C-alpha cells in the first residue's frame, strides 16, 4: 500500500493499487506492503523512492508510473506495469506485476539514502544488516 | 520534500558502488548527514556502523564501518543526525 | 464513556497485538535458526566444491611471500606473494597460468562461496589479456580488492595470511584445510 | 525467511549448475562450439576471434589433462601443457619435438587432440551401457564423425575444413566434453 490520506477526513485517498486484497480490503489478501518512501516534487506529481518489502527497489511514478523507470529488479517482468486511474474526485493507480546470484537483497529492506548532483549514488538495507550502495 | 525540487523525467538504473554486511542484527535505523557526505548505519546488536561516502566508495583498502561504538548496548534501532547540532 | 469504551477497544488490540508479537517472535527466530542452516548447507556445499576443484583441476600446494605454490600440473607454480611487480611486460607462463585459472576459481567461488565478483568479469580480462599497461594496475587492483574482500568474509585470521601473500592467502582458504571453511555472511 | 531464500536458491543453483557445468559453461549446439560462453568455428558471416580459439584451445587441453588424471585418458599424446593459449600437447612417451596448439604444428595439435579425445571415449564408452557414441572423432585422419547419422562432413584438416567443417568440428568436440564431463560429474556429485 501507498496511499495519500485526507487527514480532514483522516483516511488515505491515492493508490498505486497491488495486492491480492482489492482497493481497501477489510481482509487485505495481500499482506505485502512498500515502506521508507523517499518524497519531492517533480515531473507534475510528487516523485518517490520507498523502499519495496516486496523486495522491489521503487522508483513510482503517478502519471505515468508503468512509462518511468524504478530502480526494482524482477527482469522476468516484461515493461513496467503500472495502472493510472480517476476514482471518486481522485486519480487511482493500479500496479500490476509483468548460472546466477542473486543481486537484490535477501532480507526485509527497510532503509534507503541517495545522494547524487546530475547524478549520484544511493543507499539500501535489508531487515537483517544488508548494506547496498546504489549509484 | 526534498531540496530543489528536480526537473520532471526521473528514473531509475542498475547502478551501484558497495554493499555491507557488518551489521551483526537487523539495522532498521540510519542517519544522513546533511553538512558532510556521510550516512549513519546502526544495527540490532545495538551496535552502529558509521560509514562515509568519500571513504566507503572505494579506492581504499576496506570500507569498514568508520565509527562503531557499541557502548550503548541493547539493540540500537533509532538514530538521526541533528539538524546542525553536530550530535547524533 | 465514549472514551472508555474506545480505550476498551484499543486495549484489547493490545492485548492481540502483543500475543501476535510473541507468535512473530517465535517465527523469527526460527526463521533465523533456518537461515543458519541454509547458510551452513551452502558453507559445506561449497567447501565440498572447492576440495573438488582443488583437487582436479588446480592442486594448490606448498613447495617442499617467496615460497612457491603449485598447482594445475608442474607447468604452474607460483610462490605466495603474487608476481605482480613483474607483469609490466615458465615464471611468467606458469605465472599466467595460476593467474587464469585464479580468476576463473574467483568467479567459481563468487558462484560457490556466494562471494559476488564487484569485478564480476574477472577469469576473462584477469587471465588472458597481456594488459601490462595501466589497464594492469585497475586490474590487479580489482584482483586485490576482491580477494581483500574474500578474507575478509573469511577472516579465519589475517595476520597467519598478511598482505602481499596471493598465493599463501588463496591456498589458505581455498584448500579445504581453511579454517572456517564455507562460511558466508558479515 | 528472505535471506535464506537467497542462500538455498544460491545453493540450488549450484547444484543444478555443477562446478563442471560453470567452469566449462559449454553448450552443444548453436552457431559455433561454446565453452565457458566460447564461439568455437566462424563461417563466411560470422565473426568469431581466434585468439578465442587459442584460449578455448588452452582450455581444452586443461580440461583433457584434468579429465585424464581423474581417469585414464592418458595413454599416448597424453601430456598437455593446461595454461592456456599457445598450449602443448605432447604424449607422455615421447617429448622430442612441442606440438603447440597455436600459431603443420597447430594441425598436429588438433591430430593429437583427436586421438586424445578417442582415448578419453574409449574411457567414456566403457560404461556397460556404451558412452560417447552419439559421434566418432578421428586423430590420424581428421575426422569428427556423428554417430547421429548427420551427413554433413566434418574433417580437422586447417584446408577445407576451417569455418564450416571447424566450426562444426569444435561444436562437436564441446558436446562430446559436454557428455563426458557430464558423466564426470554425475560421478562426482555423488
Amino acid at each position: 500500500e501507498v496511499s495519500m490520506w485526507d487527514m480532514e477526513t483522516g483516511d488515505r485517498r491515492f493508490t498505486l493499487w497491488a495486492s491480492s486484497a482489492p482497493p481497501l480490503s477489510e481482509l487485505q489478501p495481500s499482506p505485502h506492503s512498500v515502506h521508507g518512501i523517499y518524497c519531492s516534487p517533480a515531473d507534475g506529481n510528487p516523485i518517490l523512492l520507498t523502499a519495496g518489502s516486496d523486495m522491489k527497489i521503487r522508483f513510482w511514478d503517478l502519471a505515468y508510473p508503468e512509462r518511468s523507470y524504478v530502480v526494482a529488479g524482477s527482469t522476468s517482468s516484461p515493461s513496467v506495469s503500472y495502472y493510472r486511474k480517476i476514482i471518486e474526485g481522485t486519480e487511482v493507480v493500479q500496479e500490476i506485476q509483468n548460472e546466477s546470484l542473486p543481486v537484490g537483497h535477501h532480507d526485509i529492506i527497510t532503509d534507503v539514502a541517495t545522494f547524487q548532483t546530475t547524478q549520484g549514488f544511493i543507499v539500501t538495507a535489508s531487515r537483517d544488516g544488508i548494506v547496498k550502495v546504489w549509484k | 520534500w526534498e531540496s530543489k525540487p528536480p526537473p520532471p523525467g526521473w528514473r531509475p538504473k542498475g547502478l551501484l558502488v558497495a554493499h555491507l554486511h557488518e551489521h551483526k542484527s537487523a539495522v532498521n535505523r540510519i542517519r544522513v548527514s546533511d553538512e558532510h557526505s556521510l550516512f549513519a548505519t546502526c544495527s540490532n546488536d545495538g551496535t552502529v556502523k558509521i560509514w562515509n561516502s568519500q571513504k566507503m566508495e572505494g579506492k581504499t583498502t576496506t570500507t569498514r564501518s568508520i565509527l562503531t561504538y557499541s557502548r550503548i548496548g541493547g539493540r540500537v534501532k533509532t538514530l538521526t543526525f541533528c539538524q546542525g547540532s553536530h550530535y547524533l | 464513556q465514549k472514551l472508555y469504551s474506545r480505550a476498551q477497544r484499543h486495549q484489547e488490540k493490545k492485548e492481540k497485538i502483543q500475543r501476535h508479537n510473541r507468535k512473530l517472535g517465535d517465527l523469527v527466530e526460527k526463521k533465523t535458526i533456518d537461515l543458519r542452516s541454509h547458510y551452513e548447507r551452502l558453507a559445506n556445499l561449497r567447501r565440498s566444491h572447492i576440495l573438488e576443484l582443488t583437487s582436479v583441476i588446480f592442486p594448490i600446494e606448498e613447495v617442499k611471500g617467496d615460497t612457491s605454490i603449485s598447482i594445475t600440473g608442474p607447468w604452474i607454480s607460483l610462490p605466495n606473494n603474487g608476481d605482480y611487480s613483474a607483469y609490466y611486460s615458465n615464471p611468467a607462463y606458469t605465472i599466467s597460468a595460476a593467474l587464469c585459472y585464479a580468476t576463473q576459481l574467483v568467479n567459481i567461488l563468487s558462484h560457490i562461496l556466494d562471494v559476488n565478483l564487484p569485478k564480476k568479469l574477472c577469469n576473462s580480462e584477469f587471465c588472458g589479456e597481456n594488459l601490462s599497461k595501466q589497464k594492469f594496475t585497475r586490474a590487479v587492483k580489482k584482483l586485490n580488492a576482491n580477494i581483500l574482500y574474500l578474507c575478509f568474509s573469511q577472516h579465519v585470521n589475517l595476520d597467519q595470511l598478511q598482505p602481499l601473500h596471493t598465493l599463501r592467502n588463496l591456498m589458505y582458504l581455498v584448500s579445504p584445510s581453511s579454517e572456517h571453511l564455507g562460511r558466508s555472511g558479515p | 525467511e528472505n535471506q535464506m531464500r537467497y542462500a538455498q536458491t544460491q545453493l540450488d543453483k549450484l547444484k543444478k549448475t555443477n562446478v563442471f557445468n560453470a567452469t566449462f559453461h559449454i553448450w552443444h549446439s548453436g552457431q559455433f562450439g561454446t565453452i565457458n560462453n566460447f564461439r568455437l568455428g566462424r563461417l563466411p558471416s560470422v565473426p568469431v576471434e581466434w585468439n578465442e580459439i587459442n584460449a578455448a584451445w588452452g582450455q581444452t587441453v586443461l580440461l583433457l589433462h584434468a579429465l585424464a588424471n581423474k581417469m585414464g585418458l592418458k595413454f599416448q599424446r597424453y601430456r598437455l601443457v593446461p595454461y592456456g593459449n599457445h598450449s602443448y600437447l605432447e604424449s607422455l612417451t615421447d617429448k622430442s619435438k612441442e606440438l603447440p596448439l597455436y600459431c603443420n604444428k597447430f594441425d598436429h595439435a588438433m591430430v593429437a587432440f583427436l586421438d586424445c579425445v578417442q582415448q578419453f571415449k574409449e574411457e567414456v564408452e566403457k560404461g556397460e551401457t556404451r558412452f560417447c557414441l552419439p559421434y566418432r572423432m578421428d586423430v590420424e585422419k581428421g575426422k569428427i564423425e556423428d554417430t547421429g547419422g548427420s551427413g554433413g562432413s566434418y574433417s580437422i584438416k586447417t584446408q577445407f575444413n576451417s569455418e564450416e567443417q571447424w566450426t562444426k568440428a569444435l561444436k562437436f568436440m564441446l558436446t562430446n566434453l559436454k557428455w563426458g564431463l557430464a558423466w564426470v560429474s554425475s560421478q562426482f556429485y555423488n
